[PDB]
C-alpha cells in the first residue's frame, strides 16, 4: 500500500555486449601499436558477492585482437618494396661453397633484373633457401620463388623490426571489464571471486605454434582448458604454473647484400655467408621438460578416467605445425620437435640439455590468410634469442586403445589469444534503475 | 581515468545509495581510438537526457507522481529491501521498465500544466 | 569405441502413415546425435543435427527427440518420396554410424 | 528510434504546449554514418546549453524579466493567439530574434548577482 | 562564432563576478575539422557534468560545505581580493586543488542523504 | 630524380598559389597575440590580446 | 570458326600474346568478344582492339 516510484541514477547493474576497444602501451614504440594514451596509473577493486558467467571460447575480444592483428601488419607493409620483377625464372647452380648441405641456390641462383634505366637488363645472383624456391619440370637448373605463383610478395621494412611489445585493452566509459580471480576456473562456467577494471594486464601478440612463449603464467597448479560441448576437441591448451628457458641459436654469419630493382626501391637478399657453416639449434634442460610433463601427464587424467597416456610428435601438414614455428629478430624458425613429445605414461636440478635442430626460411606465408606473403630480409651476425614457454598447444588422437594419444597442434593462432584474453569479459553498463519507496514529490 | 567504478557490489536496494555518487562521475580523459571517443559522449548524453524527460535532472535521486504498482512485478520489494543486490531486481522488473518509463514521463508532463497556470498570474 | 544400433531393421508404412525408428547406443551421447536421410543411388541428407533441431529445407513433418543413451526420429504424415533408408550417427566420440532402418511401402 | 516528431502540428501558440515533452525527447539511438552521430550531439548541445545561458535550464516553458516591446514585432498576438500555429508566428518575430536572445541573456544574468548580493550575509 | 572570450582580463577575484556568461557562453558553430569538433563538446561536457558531481548544477557562482582551510594555501585572500586578477591566485591554490575538488564532491554527497531522509516521510 | 625517386607530375588544372590561411583554434582554447611592436621574439609582452 | 557466326564475331581458332608468371615467359592464348566490344585497326583488316 502506497508504494511510489522512485528512480536511482548511478546504479551497479550490468550486462553483456559488444564494444569497441582501444590501445594502451608503454611510453616508446618502433612506430593502435605505439597508440595513445600512456599505460596509466592501474586501479582495481572486488565484487564479493557477485556470481557471474565467464565464456571463453565465445566471447568477443579475442576476436577483436586478431582483426587487429592483422590489418596492424597490413599497415605497415604496403609502404615497402613489392618483388613482382623478381619472379624471373632462377637458374641456379647449389655447388660453390663446399658447406652444400643447407642453404641450396648459390652464387657463381642468378636471374636477369631490370636496373635504373629500364632499357638496361643485367645479371644479377644470390641465396635462397631451398624452402623458399620451387623446381620447375625438367631443367634441373631451373627454379622459381615458391609464393609466386598465387600472391604479391612484399618485403618487410628493414626499419621496422616487430617485437611482442605488451598492449594493454582499455573499454570506453559506460562500459567495463570483468575479469575472474578464481585459480581454478577452467574456461567457462560461473566464477564467484569476480573483479573489475577498465583496462586488461599487459598481454603479448606472439605468434607460435606447439608451444607458446613469454606469456603470463597460471598462479595455481598447471591447468588444462578445452571447450566442453563435445569430448571432440579440436585444440587442448595447457597453462603452466613454471616457465622453462628455451635459448635457440643461428651461429653463421649472413651478408646483406643489396640489389636495385629503379626508380626507388632497394631489395636486400643474402650474400656470400663467411664462417664454417652448422645448422641453426634449440635448447631445453631434460630435468625440467621431464619434470613438466610429469605434471601434465598428472593433470590429464583428471578429465580422463583411467587411460594411459601417450604423447607423440605431430605427423602431418606445413611446417608451420610439423615443427615448432616463431621468430627471433628478423627470422623465423621451424624447429623438429619430434625427439620432445616422445614420452609415455601408465596408468596407477638442471643437468643435460636437449639439443634440437631447426631450419629457418625467409619467405612466410603470413600465417593468417592467402594472398598476402611477406619476405624477411637476412640478418647479418650471429643471432641468440632467450625466451621461456609458459603453455602447450595439444590435440587429442587416437591409434590405439584404452591409451589416448596427443600431439602438438593449433596452427590457428587465435588459440595464442584465447590462453591468455579467458580471463576477462566485456560488459555494458545500464547505471539507471527504478525502484519502490514511501514518497510522491511534493509539488 | 577511473575508480570505484563498481564498487557497491553486494550492497543492497537502498544500501548502495551513497557511493551512487563516484560511480556516475567516471568519464574523465588507430581510428578506433575516435569511436572510442564518440561512444562516450553518446552514451553519457542518452542517459543524461533522458532524466530530463522524467523531471529529476541533475538528482542522484528522486521521488516522483504516479503509484508503484503492485503489479508489474507482482511483488513488494521490501521485506527483501535489504538482503539482495540490484541485479537480482533489475533483471526481474525488466517485464515492466519500458512501459515505467512513459509512466514517469507522463508523470513530468504535467508538473509544466500545473505550474504554468498559476504562475501565469504573476 | 561407442557401439550405436538402430531398431527395428524394417518398417511397412502404408503412404500417410507415421512412422518410429529408435536409436540406442552402447555408452552415453548426451545430446551429440543426429539422423540422416539415405536414398539409394544419390549421396546421404541430413534430417536432425541436434537431438532435435531440424535442420534447413526438411518438412517438418520430421522431428526427433531424446538423450543419454537412447533416441527416437518420428515422422507424422509420411509422403511417397519419403520412403528412403535411415540413420542414426553420433559425433561425441570417434564418430560412428548405425547399420540403418528400412522403410518400405505397405 | 524516436517518438513523435510533429503531431503537433496545427496547435495555436500555446495550444502546443503539452506534447512539447515529447518533442523534446528525440535524440534515441560508409563514413557518412558517423557524421550523422556526431550532428545528433552537436545540435542537440547547442539547444541544451542554450537555455543555460537563458536561465531557463531544465524546464520546458518559463517566464523571465525583459518585457515584450512595442519595438520588435508592432503587435499583440493574444487575440491570435488561438487561431494561428507557430511557423506564422516564429517567421514574424524572426526580425528581431537575435537580439531577443541577447536581452534574454541580460535577463539571466542580474540573478545571480541579486542572488549573491543576499546569500553573503549568510 | 562566438563572444568575447577574455575581456575580463584585469578583474580581480570577484570583479570578474558577472562578466561570466559571455565566457560561458561560447561553443556555437582534411580530417582536422572533425577532430576540431569533437574537441569541443568532449571539453565542454567535461565541465558542465563536473559541476554537476559538486552539485552547483546550472549555476556560475554557488556557496557550499567544507569550509576554507588555514590548510591548503596558509593565506587570506580577503585582502589583495580587490588588487589582484585570477592567474594569480590559481597558480597559487594548484597545489591542493585535486584536494578540494574531491571535497566538494563530498559536500555535495551528503545532500541526497539529508534530502532523502526527510522526504521519505512524504 | 630517376636514380633515386618516383618522379610524378603536378597536374596541370592544379596551378597552386599563395592564397591566404586563417588558422582557428576549437573552442575552449584560444590564440593569444603580442601587439607590442618592438618584440624582439622570446620574452614577455605586456600588450596582449586575445582571438579565435 | 563456328560457322553460326553472325553476332559475336571475334573467336578462337582473338588471339593475342600474354605474360604468365614467369615474367620472362609470353604465351599464345585466344578468346572470344563481342564485336561491341573490340574496334578495328587501320588498314590491316585483321588487327583488333579492345575498345
Amino acid at each position: 500500500e502506497n508504494l511510489w516510484v522512485t528512480v536511482y541514477y548511478g546504479v551497479p547493474v550490468w550486462k553483456e555486449a559488444k564494444t569497441t576497444l582501444f590501445c594502451a602501451s608503454d611510453a616508446k614504440a618502433y612506430e593502435t601499436h605505439a597508440c595513445v594514451p600512456t599505460d596509466p596509473n592501474p586501479q582495481e577493486m572486488v565484487l564479493k558477492n557477485v556470481t557471474e558467467n565467464f565464456n571463453m571460447w565465445k566471447n568477443d575480444m579475442v576476436d577483436q585482437m586478431h582483426e587487429d592483428v592483422i590489418s596492424l601488419w597490413d599497415q605497415s607493409l604496403k609502404p615497402c618494396v613489392k618483388l613482382t620483377p623478381l619472379c624471373v625464372t632462377l637458374n641456379c647452380t647449389n655447388a660453390t661453397a663446399s658447406n652444400s648441405s643447407i642453404i641450396e641456390g648459390m652464387k657463381n641462383c642468378s636471374f636477369n633484373i631490370t636496373t635504373e634505366l629500364r632499357d638496361k637488363r643485367e645479371k644479377k645472383n644470390a641465396l635462397f633457401y631451398k624452402l623458399d624456391i620451387v623446381q620447375l619440370d625438367g631443367n634441373s637448373s631451373q627454379y622459381r620463388l615458391i609464393n609466386c605463383n598465387t600472391s604479391v610478395i612484399t618485403q618487410a621494412c628493414p626499419k621496422v623490426s616487430f617485437d611482442p611489445i605488451p598492449i594493454h585493452y582499455c573499454a570506453p566509459a559506460g562500459y567495463a571489464i570483468l575479469k575472474c580471480n578464481n585459480k581454478t576456473f577452467t574456461g567457462t562456467g560461473p566464477c564467484n571471486n569476480v573483479s573489475t577494471v577498465q583496462c586488461t594486464h599487459g598481454i603479448k601478440p606472439v605468434v607460435s605454434t606447439q608451444l607458446l612463449l613469454n606469456g603470463s603464467l597460471a598462479e595455481g597448479e598447471i591447468i588444462i582448458r578445452s571447450e566442453n560441448i563435445t569430448k571432440n576437441v579440436k585444440t587442448i591448451i595447457v597453462h603452466l604454473n613454471e616457465s622453462v628457458k628455451i635459448e635457440c641459436t643461428r651461429p653463421n654469419n649472413k651478408t646483406r647484400t643489396s640489389i636495385r630493382i629503379g626508380p626507388g626501391q632497394a631489395f636486400y637478399a643474402t650474400g656470400q655467408v663467411i664462417g664454417d657453416i652448422r645448422e641453426a639449434y634449440c635448447n631445453i634442460n631434460e630435468s625440467k621438460w621431464n619434470e613438466t610433463l610429469q605434471r601434465v601427464s598428472k593433470k590429464l587424467k583428471e578429465y580422463f578416467p583411467h587411460k594411459n597416456i601417450t604423447f607423440q610428435p605431430s605427423s602431418g601438414g606445413d611446417l608451420e605445425i610439423t615443427t615448432h614455428s616463431f621468430n627471433c629478430g628478423g627470422e623465423f624458425f621451424y624447429c623438429n620437435t619430434s625427439s620432445l613429445f616422445n614420452r609415455t605414461y601408465m596408468a596407477n636440478n638442471s643437468t643435460r640439455t636437449i639439443t634440437i635442430h631447426c631450419r629457418i626460411k625467409q619467405i612466410i606465408n603470413m600465417w593468417q590468410e592467402v594472398g598476402r606473403a611477406m619476405y624477411a630480409p637476412p640478418i647479418a651476425g650471429n643471432i641468440t634469442c632467450i625466451s621461456n614457454i609458459t603453455g602447450l598447444l595439444l590435440t587429442r588422437d587416437g591409434g590405439k586403445n584404452n591409451t589416448e594419444t596427443f600431439r602438438p597442434g593449433g596452427g590457428n593462432m587465435k588459440d595464442n589469444w584465447r590462453s591468455e584474453l579467458y580471463k576477462y569479459k566485456v560488459v555494458k553498463i545500464e547505471p539507471l534503475g527504478v525502484a519502490p519507496t514511501r514518497c510522491k514529490r511534493r509539488v | 581515468v577511473f575508480l570505484g567504478f563498481l564498487g557497491a557490489a553486494g550492497s543492497t536496494m537502498g544500501a548502495a545509495s551513497m557511493t551512487l555518487t563516484v560511480q556516475a562521475r567516471n568519464l574523465l580523459s588507430g581510428i578506433k581510438q575516435l569511436q572510442a571517443r564518440v561512444l562516450a559522449v553518446e552514451r553519457y548524453l542518452r542517459d543524461q537526457q533522458l532524466l530530463g524527460i522524467w523531471g529529476c535532472s541533475g538528482k542522484l535521486i528522486c521521488c516522483t507522481n504516479v503509484p508503484w504498482n503492485s503489479s508489474w512485478s507482482n511483488r513488494n520489494l521490501s521485506e527483501i529491501w535489504d538482503n539482495m543486490t540490484w541485479l537480482q531486481w533489475d533483471k526481474e522488473i525488466s517485464n515492466y521498465t519500458q512501459i515505467i518509463y512513459g509512466l514517469l514521463e507522463e508523470s513530468q508532463n504535467q508538473q509544466e500544466k500545473n505550474e504554468q497556470d498559476l504562475l501565469a498570474l504573476d | 569405441e561407442i557401439v550405436m544400433t538402430q531398431s527395428p531393421a524394417t518398417l511397412s508404412v502404408s503412404p500417410g502413415e507415421r512412422a518410429t525408428l529408435s536409436c540406442r547406443a552402447s555408452q552415453s551421447v548426451s545430446s551429440n546425435l543426429a539422423w540422416y536421410q539415405q536414398k539409394p543411388g544419390q549421396a546421404p541428407r541430413l534430417l536432425i543435427y541436434g537431438a532435435s533441431t531440424r535442420a534447413t529445407g526438411i518438412p517438418a513433418r520430421f522431428s526427433g527427440s531424446g538423450s543419454g543413451t537412447e533416441f527416437t526420429l518420428t515422422i507424422s504424415s509420411m509422403q511417397s518420396e519419403d520412403f528412403a533408408v535411415y540413420y542414426c550417427h553420433q559425433y561425441n566420440n570417434w564418430w560412428t554410424f548405425g547399420q540403418g532402418t528400412k522403410v518400405e511401402i505397405k
